């Protein structure tokens, strides 16, 4: 909660330049390379066993597409988060039980793969704004468990 | 580091414990439960109904893990050492959810220890209890 | 946090058999004893040397006391407890320069406090509801910090 | 524990920071009062906005003592254990804010290592920050 409109706007210029299936796929990679216990949620996914075998892992940059590309959509209700979020905080609380901290680290990992693409120009102030975003769509993540 | 007197105040308590260390472990994972409900997540493939026999058989588990180390307070790291190695490889915990069953095992304690549990023991049992979620998450990567 | 009608009653009939003046004094108290660096914040009310000391310093007594009260109000408030400790929230953070995770520390001692005394009487569902509660007092105390 | 490609990673990755140590402390300090402002309370007798002379010199200090770790890789505890003890007894910073400082140190290092800051050397920075974080709090209490 709370952007001001110049964040607002630093947050979608940002992100207009971002490719998000790449990205996506870039951050949960790192979440599981970076945090190696989050890999316990993709045994399916198949070989996790190394950095390089979970960063190019088809099934893992695959979901990382799914996972960004709601993020992304959630970029559009930055005033109705909870809102925008609350059926897949009930579908990941109630199928597929994972624990929201999960969706804090992510976020960090978000954060610092943005920084990694964009170097100089992601600023402090557009990390700021950035680290707000993430928050809130974690927080939103986690409203509905019970 | 837990300290001589954090030592002799874990070992006072915890044998005043004794052989209701099951019972308040099993009281320890309800209250986790009931108050951190995304700790629940850990165990989707338990019967978590009232008074379920498996959380009581897990709280067991763990009181009898956490005797063994007031026992072994002086080298907890290999006492643990497969109690560890199965949380880092196979239950993969996030660490977050070590402070919560702490909490809740000093709450648990402070209402069945009405003499014993002093601010100093308090204390102490914090540590400990720290101490030991600190070994259970040291190999995690 | 939302607390049932179940919860809020619970919370309310636990909270009548309060003795304020022994929960705020051992409340305090113990947080300087537990987490000790929180003593950085009251180095005005002297000697915390000891254990002893703490819990028999009568500047702790008096202050926990106060802090008690301010809760005391907030279960009051328990639908917008944001708005009730708004005025508190900003003062905390620049007058005082607490950082909020303190609000937590307090909380978590706070529920083991009430434990103590209330034994048996402290059951796990009548935990879940203060445990909503300090949560949401933590957080309504730390929302308008900047 | 950090392994010996950590150890190499992060001697690597630091290394390469170079001359740009103090210049990165003091951006990821301003990038953390920014982005957490919680953790400004704890410099109320500082300028904190932008082109701060008291950051810049404060994010040497950081710098310095991170590329004093890096050379005392194997010897964390005791190589800080002067600053351990300050941040035990003085500083008294609450640990939460050490994971703060230690993302915005990685996302400083990200900005400006792109050939450097690769998945395997960003767990093992993240690893490195977490070890120097949990010997600055190891003396609380
Ligand atoms: C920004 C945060 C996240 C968003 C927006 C998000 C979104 C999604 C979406 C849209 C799906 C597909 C839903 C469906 O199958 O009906 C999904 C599935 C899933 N998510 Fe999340 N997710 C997030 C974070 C995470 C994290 C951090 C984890 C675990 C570390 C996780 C674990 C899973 C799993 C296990 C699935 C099912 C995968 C499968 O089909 O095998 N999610 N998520
Ligand atoms: C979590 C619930 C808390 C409540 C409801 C609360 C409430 C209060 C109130 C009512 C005052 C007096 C305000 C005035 O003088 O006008 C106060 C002062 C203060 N609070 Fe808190 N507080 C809480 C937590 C904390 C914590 C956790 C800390 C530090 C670790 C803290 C640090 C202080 C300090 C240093 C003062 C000023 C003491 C003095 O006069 O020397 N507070 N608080
Ligand atoms: C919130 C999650 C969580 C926490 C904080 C936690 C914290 C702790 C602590 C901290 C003091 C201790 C001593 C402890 C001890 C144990 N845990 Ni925990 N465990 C947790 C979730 C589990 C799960 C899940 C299992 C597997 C249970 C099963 O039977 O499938 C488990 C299994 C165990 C076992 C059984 C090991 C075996 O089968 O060989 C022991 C003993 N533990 N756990
Ligand atoms: C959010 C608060 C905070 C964090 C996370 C933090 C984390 C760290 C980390 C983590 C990797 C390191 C290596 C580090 C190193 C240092 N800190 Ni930190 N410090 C923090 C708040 C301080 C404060 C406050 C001071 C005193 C500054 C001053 O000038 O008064 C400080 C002072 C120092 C000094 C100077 C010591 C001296 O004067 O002898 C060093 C060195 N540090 N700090």
């Amino acid at each position: 909660v709370h952007l001001t409109p110049e964040e607002k706007s630093a947050v979608t210029a940002l992100w207009g330049k971002v490719n998000v299936d790449e990205v996506g796929g870039e951050a949960l990679g790192r979440l599981l390379v970076v945090y190696p216990w989050t890999q316990r949620f993709f045994e399916s996914f198949g070989d996790l066993s190394t950095p390089d075998a979970v960063m190019g892992n088809p099934k893992v940059k695959a979901h990382g597409k799914k996972v960004l590309g709601a993020f992304s959509d959630g970029l559009a209700h930055l005033d109705n988060l909870k809102g925008t979020f609350a059926t897949l905080s009930e579908l990941h609380c109630d199928k597929l039980h994972v624990d929201p901290e999960n969706f804090r680290l992510l976020g960090n990992v978000l954060v610092c793969v943005l920084a990694h693409h964009f170097g100089k120009e992601f600023t402090p102030p557009v990390q700021a704004a950035y680290q707000k975003v993430v928050a809130g769509v974690a927080n939103a993540l986690a409203h509905k468990y019970h | 580091v837990l300290s001589p007197a954090d030592k002799t105040n874990v070992k006072a308590a915890w044998g005043k414990v004794g052989a209701h260390a099951g019972e308040y472990g099993a009281e320890a994972l309800e209250r986790m439960f009931l108050s951190f409900p995304t700790t629940k997540t850990y165990f989707p493939h338990f019967d978590l109904s009232h008074g379920s026999a498996q959380v009581k058989g897990h709280g067991k588990k763990v009181a009898d893990a956490l005797t063994n180390a007031v026992a072994h307070v002086d080298d907890m790291p290999n006492a643990l050492s497969a109690l560890s190695d199965l949380h880092a490889h196979k239950l993969r915990v996030d660490p977050v959810n070590f402070k919560l069953l702490s909490h809740c095992l000093l709450v648990t304690l402070a209402a069945h220890l009405p003499a014993e549990f002093t601010p100093a023991v308090h204390a102490s049992l914090d540590k400990f209890l720290a101490s030991v979620s600190t070994v259970l998450t040291s190999k995690y990567r």
